[PDB]
């Protein structure tokens, strides 16, 4: 049966092929126009990246490679006696846009696990770095650390041609794919634990491998990474993490640097810990109704919230009309799981009327919960209770998806990303000969 | 046979440089010899009629008198002198002329601050007050380090996430910007019980270049800290989390750290010696007031001994660094004066 | 040039004038006598100037390191150990008076004072009350 | 007294806002660019998708400074005394405020440099222990990332500072940043070619000669060297993947720290800054082929030879700057003036005379003129700098400060986060096919 290398060296020709022709009749159209205040806006609206992974449904939610939640929660390959979608087969759907069978996604695991072991500069490195230097920081730190071992890097060097960078950024992804739960984990003890290693299964998969590292052998916890792990993986390439990965990679950096530049970017407090401003909303609420979960009680609060001016965190989107697929998909897990644990409780009162309240304040366009409003509260109940190491396990997910349309992006020789600059200065004077011209 | 004793006196003063803990205690001859070489290191920062030894005088006595329960046996060593005043010199003066060791380290370190509000908007002035801080702390920073240590209750580890919303500001008083020393975010998800918890903040800013201090004849600076309630909840209010006040005390050097945890006590003595805080406020005001015209913004304090071995779990830095129980029982107490010099 | 340095039982010794000029008090004479300095004790000194940080650089002095050649060359008994240093003492050879010093703080680092005064024979003037407050005050000097 | 920089900066980012609202407020809605299929395949080509404000590239005149030119700099900005080599310090000045300093006024920048230039000593220990053959520009993007501990903007943004407070903390961990950074390039220069040995940093010294100090050099031609180095490329628009890079991340709000090794890894790609150590091969190539033979025909053969065989002169022929790069010839000032007898200066110099000619001869170059990575590469390798694999990591000492200007400036302004709209093929295909339908 073939390998995931071996379909996408058969499928990756046909894109290619498409790419070309597609520019080739119809590159001189039109598709949007660039005003002023978009670019001295963050480029809102300006389409600027070529993502294949996943686009956003504005009514279904994101689609991976056209397949909803509720698609790959069905067609997708699941580890035996777990009905969760495990995240090396959306690996496989992004990478080739075919659904995997469950031995190939079982030996994509095997060859993970062969390529877990850190280098040993790698692990004292890890192992003396300062316990109140950030955790996203000594991720990025280890990733870049694994440079030495590139095998794109060391066959540019020696003058490989144009046509076989894919396989090398293959090659240095899956090793580096390997080592995320190892290195998440090895974090995860130094900083908040003991330092101690939890013991590893040689069978087992990328998520699993991830919570025996942390230290436990809890199935339920095993199965809430296989979510989690699986949901986070890809969101288009609009974001920051994505943007800044692809953009470094366009200069042909090895899949360390690039990746190591969007966990930088996920970094950021503006992109990856929505997770973490709904922990901290919840807990002063917590703490102001005293644990009263009644509606009555919770929708003043709402209502307070909303008519001081403030936003209630995880509801609310400009583009999705819908509540998120992946919210639901966590609501279900806690209800099959920890139906009556005290912070699930209170999500699911404001999930039965944050909705209404929203709808009645009449100042949210669509009042609707992501995945970000239900995320929290299901690591907590299994004892990932410190959110400084959120964001690492959302780049431990989000960087399939980083490294899917990297891999792509070599194959299809896809050019560096270099737009036009001007200061203000010139931006005016620009501005005053077209409106001179009419 | 020959003996130590029938060397010369320079070099025995020698010998003090490189053993003086060992030498000060095998005879009443290297201790008082001892003695002497500190009063000849204060005297020759602080002359003896300098304006610093005038302000502190009893209220540093007052701070080594506490000391009398641990040490009045090597104090009384010396036996001629007189209790502090007017009519009374300052080599004759009880309980600094038999202390130049602990008088010359209580003035080469900045002093404990203890919030005298501990057990009483979008923003809540939660402590204001001072600390005599040597006008070198800059320069000597790798032999001699100044941290800032800030101690609070915690009532659970739930309430440790509003530690980084407390805002510890810093400043010389009515002179130069003010700063703000910090720990990282994340020091609150390393705290997983109830209790008082030592968090360390870092280390003293560069506040100003001593250079503007040369020719002037300046040794210490009123030390301004202000902790700030930013919180946006009741936390502090409800008692939840108390602050209880600073030191500055390079606790296990040879051990990085990043907070340690010492069981809940019904009395803040046990952490802080109040004859201390005393001592170093009054000093920094006296400093203020000669220092600047300027009103200082606070009313002045009247901070107003009990040393037992608390045991502390430490959150160490290294993570190679692991847990020694045996080492922490057996250490001498922590609550007790840093002779560092 | 060759100076003669004349011990304090009469016997002379021949030396180079620059291993003699280690010493300041001969360099500042403008055949010396060194009196109450064994023969013995002078002939490991000249062995020492021939072997081989400025005053007002206490600091440097301080953390200078002691000489392999010199442990061992001052490994010798007590009673030379303490002729050495005061013949270094009255020559004003500092760079040997602070090497043989280091050494006898060695001797005495960390050791307890009983021990110390068995080493050094010295007599204990103090109460065990004092000792005991003496040892409380040194322990505010450690790292805890 | 004299206004230090941070003073300055908050008396003018004010205005700088202010201009910034009501120039979007009058011309938002205006047009300045059309977006075509063949524009989002090709990298944003030719789109306009980035404010900078250090720097615009004249196509006549060569890279501007504020408007200043490579002549321009070299009068106006402040020297070291007996040098008449502009200092990077007063560039980052001019790169921030938009004037020219005082001679003390760069004094005292330098002088606050060098205060925060101690590395703490996590940062020391994970560069002595980090291999060898790890590449230096992973080695120095690892350095600034474990800085992360000391950013005063992650701690102040955890105890939730206002929003118009972001530019104090961001220019207090940028100057923190740069004092560092020729501290932890030496220490990767000494601990990878050398012998590990860095010496201590000089107080009074300025920024490029504590690198050179650091590196192991005393010569003061050497740190001339370096004052001109770390100036010329310390700026070059927005639009190259590493000051791109270093906008993205800062949008995020992660700390310079995080900004610059993003932008460092950029920079690391072979396809944006191994310019300088493509040309010194093709130089090595070309100097053994002739036997040292720099003669008019030889040169003018091996240009031939090498256009006729595909490949092109690296260094020569740009897009849109017309004439010779003023960053080439302040370079070739400086070979002129110290070394004009050097073996390899003397093969750069007959190229520079005959290879704009056949180009022109050739037809396939619209502007045969050389840049300054055509040069630099000489005049590193008089003076010991034979280790080409460090040359990327020098080009990001200098090209942080162009970076930490605009990133303080993107707070000051309160700039947005850079989120683009992403599509993918079959998404693109309905796009452009419902506009021809309604076209």
């Amino acid at each position: 049966e073939k390998t995931l290398k071996e379909r996408f060296s058969e499928i990756y020709p046909i894109h290619a092929q498409d790419v070309r022709q597609f520019v080739k009749e119809h590159g001189k159209t039109k598709i949007s126009d660039v005003l002023l205040e978009q670019v001295y806006g963050g480029m809102r609206g300006i389409p600027g990246s070529v993502w294949e992974g996943s686009v956003l449904d504005p009514e279904d939610g994101i689609r991976f490679r056209g397949r909803t939640i509720a698609d790959i929660q069905k067609d997708l390959p699941k580890a035996k006696g777990s009905s969760q979608p495990l995240p090396e087969a959306l690996f496989w759907l992004l990478l080739t846009g075919e659904v995997p069978t469950q031995a190939q996604v079982e030996n994509l695991s095997a060859d993970l696990m062969s390529r877990s072991e850190l280098p040993s500069h790698v692990v004292q490195l890890l192992d003396n770095l300062p316990k109140d230097l950030h955790p996203m920081a000594q991720f990025s730190i280890a990733v870049t650390a694994l440079e030495s071992e590139s095998k794109f890097a060391k066959a540019y060097a020696q003058g490989i041609s144009k046509q076989d960078y894919w396989s090398y950024t293959f090659e240095d992804s899956l090793d580096l794919l390997g080592k995320l739960p190892v290195i998440a984990a090895k974090i995860y003890r130094n900083v908040f634990k003991d330092g101690k290693m939890g013991e590893v299964d040689p069978n087992a998969d990328y998520a699993k491998n991830l919570v025996n590292l942390i230290g436990s052998k809890d199935e339920d916890f095993v199965d809430l990474m296989r979510l989690y792990l699986t949901i986070h993986s890809d969101h288009e390439g609009g974001n920051v993490s994505a943007h800044t990965s692809h953009l470094v990679g366009s200069a042909l950096s090895s899949p360390y640097l690039s990746l190591a530049s969007g966990l930088n970017g996920l970094a950021g407090p503006l992109h990856g810990r929505a997770n973490q401003e709904v922990l901290e909303w919840l807990f002063a609420l917590k703490e102001e109704v005293n644990d009263d979960y009644s509606k009555d009680t919770i929708e003043k609060y709402l209502w307070d919230t909303l008519n001081s001016g403030r936003v209630i965190p995880g509801y609310g989107h400009a583009v999705l009309r819908k509540t998120d697929p992946r919210y639901m998909a966590q609501r279900k897990f806690a209800m099959d799981h920890f139906p009556d644990y005290e912070l699930f409780k209170l999500v699911s009162s404001i999930y039965e009327v944050a909705p209404g309240v929203l709808t009645e304040h009449g100042k949210t366009k669509n009042p609707w919960p992501n995945v970000d409003a239900h995320s929290g509260v299901l690591l907590q109940y299994y004892g990932l209770k410190e959110s400084s190491f959120y964001t690492v396990l959302f780049g431990v997910s989000r960087a399939f998806g980083i490294l899917a349309q990297l891999i792509t992006d070599r194959a299809i020789g896809a050019s560096i990303e270099r737009p036009k600059s001007y200061s203000t200065e010139k931006y005016k004077e620009l501005v005053k000969n077209i409106e001179s011209k009419l | 046979d020959s003996s130590l004793m029938d060397l010369p006196l320079e070099i025995h003063l020698s010998l003090l440089e490189y053993v003086p803990n060992e030498l000060r205690a095998v005879n009443k001859y290297f201790y008082v010899l001892h003695n002497h070489s500190y009063k000849e290191k204060s005297l020759a920062w602080i002359a003896e009629d300098n304006y610093i030894w005038a302000v502190v005088k009893h209220s540093l006595c007052l701070y080594v008198k506490s000391l009398d329960p641990l040490r009045q046996h090597a104090r009384e060593i010396i036996q001629e002198t007189k209790e502090p005043g007017f009519n009374v010199p300052l080599c004759m003066t009880k309980y600094i002329a038999d202390s130049w060791y602990i008088v010359y380290n209580a003035l080469q370190y900045p002093g404990k601050i203890i919030n005298m509000g501990w057990d009483k908007p979008k923003e809540r002035t939660l402590m204001q007050s001072l600390t005599a801080l040597p006008v070198n702390f800059w320069s000597r920073k790798k032999d001699e380090p100044t941290p800032v240590n800030v101690w609070f209750y915690v009532k659970n580890a739930h309430v440790a996430r509003y530690i980084p919303k407390i805002i510890t500001e810093i400043g010389i008083c009515n002179y130069g910007p003010k700063q703000i020393v910090a720990s990282a975010g994340y020091i609150n998800e390393l705290i997983t019980s109830e209790g008082i918890y030592c968090v360390n903040l870092g280390h003293l800013p560069r506040l100003y270049d001593e250079q503007i201090f040369e020719g002037t004849g300046t040794t210490h600076l009123p030390l301004e800290l202000k902790a700030i309630d930013r919180t946006d909840s009741d936390v502090c209010i409800n008692s939840d989390l108390v602050l209880l006040g600073y030191d500055f005390i390079p606790y296990q050097i040879s051990k990085p750290w990043l907070l340690f945890r010492i069981e809940p006590v019904n009395s803040i003595e046990a952490i802080f010696n109040y004859s201390e805080c005393s001592f170093s406020y009054q000093f920094a005001w006296s400093l203020a007031c000669l220092q600047s015209e300027e009103k200082i913004s606070f009313p002045r304090d009247t901070i107003i001994y009990k040393p037992s071995k608390l045991i502390r779990i430490f959150v160490y830095k290294h993570p190679e660094q692991k847990q020694d129980l045996g080492q922490e029982i057996a250490l001498p107490n922590w609550n007790t004066p840093y002779l560092r010099r | 040039s060759n100076v003669v340095l004349v011990s304090g039982e009469g016997e002379r010794f021949t030396v180079d004038k620059k291993i003699a000029e280690r010493s300041l008090l001969l360099k500042n004479y403008l055949v010396m006598p060194v009196p109450n300095v064994r023969s013995s004790v002078l002939q490991k000194v000249i062995e020492w100037a021939e072997h081989h940080p400025d005053e007002d650089d206490d600091d440097s002095r301080k953390s200078a390191p002691v000489d392999s050649w010199d442990r061992e060359f001052l490994k010798v008994d007590q009673e030379m150990l303490y002729e050495i240093i005061l013949a270094a003492n009255y020559l004003n050879i500092k760079p040997l008076l602070d090497a043989g010093c280091k050494v006898v703080a060695e001797m005495i680092r960390g050791r307890s004072p009983e021990e110390i005064r068995r080493t050094f024979n010295i007599v204990n003037d103090f109460t065990p009350e004092e000792e005991a407050a003496i040892r409380r005050e040194n322990e505010w000097a450690e790292d805890r």
